[PDB]
């Protein structure tokens, strides 16, 4: 308690969406740049679905869409390199959505 | 468990909670006892760490019917495939035998090829998540039909009849969510299915592991 | 800011901490006594309400009775494009005007569709990580860097070290570029991480919006 804030997420992969629910979990009041979390949200793709670099760069498309606290969205391409240069609260993210197509 | 109902308590004795912790991580499942050391789940359900919780209704409270043991095994079958979610099946060897009583007891399995007929009407149920924004503190249910194999094949290319069954009418609302992965398939009271995946809206038709194909590995891995 | 060294105390008194809940997530630039300067993504996703915008401050991790706090009253935006990172400026009013003194300045900016070669010599600077190893910075950095068109687009200006791994970092968006005593940049976006040598980090180009930033200042 306090130390972690457990930040739920989903991944689907071409329309199919393990059934599970899981949390991703951040240090509580702290700070996080898009790099973080776009590398968070890769090894996620990696590790439970198996979806690789090369999958992502050569899919259709590969995206996750965060929600934040104050209810706006924000939609990342996984598929771009270039991240902009701020920090964000990690408890003001609500739900992430990982969706990734490869047609 | 989306257009169910709350079960009555304790009317599904085999059915347990996962609480599944990995650094930075935790996930949330159900799963069934098959055996009194043994439960039955998903494979993509494993973590580092897993609390199984047998005898509940309400998982947000202490209750006394509730038995506590972690996974002393979580055993993945070998050939799990996590890009497809095939191969779905994982069975946990618990730390110590539950104590058998009205509230805790196994479920059974099918036979070899245990017909499952598409029409057949059979229960599911599970503490996942009833709506996008709602979930639920006790165990619910839901009443779903098994498919033809053809409702499943166009939408989910990775769906083998072999290996798993299709289940759920498309044009209802009555499914299995987030957070009910590894429940039961409950046939005329046998656990012919394990709940793996769907489309991430929750309409339906959605795909179980099919346990029939998996018995020879299941014995295997308990014996 | 990565690879930078110290600013001398209240050397750019035009410099701003935005901070939320007490953490320091963008820079900005004090461009009239009621009115800042930042990117737009810095805003895009927060309670404006609860933002703190700090001018006059060099240590953020001591107390400073030289800063002054303001809320944010309004904000002006010009059409920013999260997709393409196009736009990247926002302009924030604040609930009254700062007081002129020597740790608090306004700063000043070029003219209207000024653009600026290769070679040009500027500074960068901020408050942003110290390359993650270090953490965030306390005392607010500054960094030489040239502007380079090069892998780059004309939307932007492009900022690089050479011979060096170093650069603008996470922290560091929405603070002022700046070359020849003017603001020419606000911090953008970086490409693959911070200080990798091989990308420029990209500015919004404070030029290319200039009446529009007066039609709001005046």
């Amino acid at each position: 308690a306090k130390e972690m804030q457990n930040v739920p997420y989903t991944i689907a992969v071409d329309g199919i969406m393990a059934f599970n629910q899981s949390y991703l979990n951040l240090p509580k009041d702290s700070q996080l740049s898009y790099l973080d979390l776009g590398n968070k949200v890769k090894a996620l793709l990696y590790d439970e679905r198996g979806v690789t670099p090369e999958k992502i760069r050569n899919a259709k498309s590969a995206v996750y869409t965060i929600t934040w606290k104050d209810g706006s969205k924000k939609e990342v391409d996984l598929k771009k390199d270039s991240y902009t240069a701020n920090l964000f609260d990690s408890n003001s993210i609500k739900q992430i959505d990982i969706n990734v197509k490869t047609k | 468990i989306i257009g169910g109902r709350e079960s009555r308590p304790h009317s599904r004795p085999y059915m347990a909670y996962l609480q599944i912790q990995s650094p930075a991580g935790q996930s949330r499942c159900g799963g069934f006892l098959v055996r009194e050391d043994f439960v039955l789940t998903a494979a993509h359900c494993w973590g580092s760490n897993i609390n199984v919780t047998l005898g509940a209704h309400n998982i947000q409270r202490r209750e006394n019917t509730q038995q506590h043991i972690t996974a002393r095994r979580a055993i993945r079958h070998p050939q799990y495939n996590q890009r497809t979610i095939q191969n779905d099946i994982m069975l946990l060897q618990l730390s110590r035998r539950v104590r058998r009583n009205r509230n805790v007891n196994p479920v059974a399995l099918p036979r070899a090829q245990e017909g499952l007929r598409p029409g057949t009407l059979c229960t599911v149920a599970g503490w996942g998540r009833v709506s996008m924004r709602r979930g639920t503190d006790t165990l619910r249910e839901v009443q779903l039909r098994v498919q033809r194999d053809r409702q499943c094949l166009r939408i989910f290319g990775s769906y083998d009849p072999r290996r798993q069954i299709c289940v759920g009418d498309r044009r209802e609302r009555k499914a299995a969510f987030k957070g009910d992965s590894g429940g039961p398939l409950l046939c005329n009271n046998v656990a012919h299915g394990i709940v793996s995946y769907g489309k991430s809206s929750g309409v339906p038709p959605e795909v179980f592991t099919r346990v029939s194909s998996f018995l020879p590995w299941i014995r295997t891995t308990m014996r | 800011i990565v690879g930078g060294r110290r600013a001398r105390p209240h050397a750019w008194p035009f410099m701003v901490s935005l901070q939320l809940r007490g953490g320091h997530f963008c820079g900005a630039t004090l461009i009239a006594p009621n009115f800042v300067m930042s990117a737009a993504h810095c805003v895009a996703n927060v309670n404006v309400r609860a933002v703190r915008v700090v001018l006059g401050a060099h240590n953020l991790s001591r107390r400073e009775p030289t800063r002054q706090v303001f809320a944010v009253q309004r904000i002006f935006e010009n059409g920013y494009d999260p997709v393409n990172l196009l736009n990247d400026i926002v302009i924030l009013q604040l609930n009254g005007s700062a007081t002129i003194n020597a740790n608090v300045q306004v700063a000043q900016l070029p003219a209207q569709g000024r653009r600026l070669g290769n070679g040009v010599q500027c500074l960068a600077m901020g408050w942003g990580l110290l390359g993650r190893n270090r953490g965030i910075a306390s005392v607010l950095q500054e960094l030489n860097v040239t502007v380079v068109t090069s892998l780059c687009r004309r939307s932007n200006v492009c900022t690089l070290v050479r011979g060096r791994q170093a650069g603008v970092c996470f922290g560091d968006s929405g603070s002022p570029l700046v070359c020849n005593g003017l603001i020419h940049g606000i911090a953008s976006f970086v490409r693959g991480g911070c200080a990798s040598g091989l990308y420029p980090d990209a500015f919004a180009p404070v030029a290319q919006f200039v009446n529009w930033i007066d039609s709001i200042i005046q």
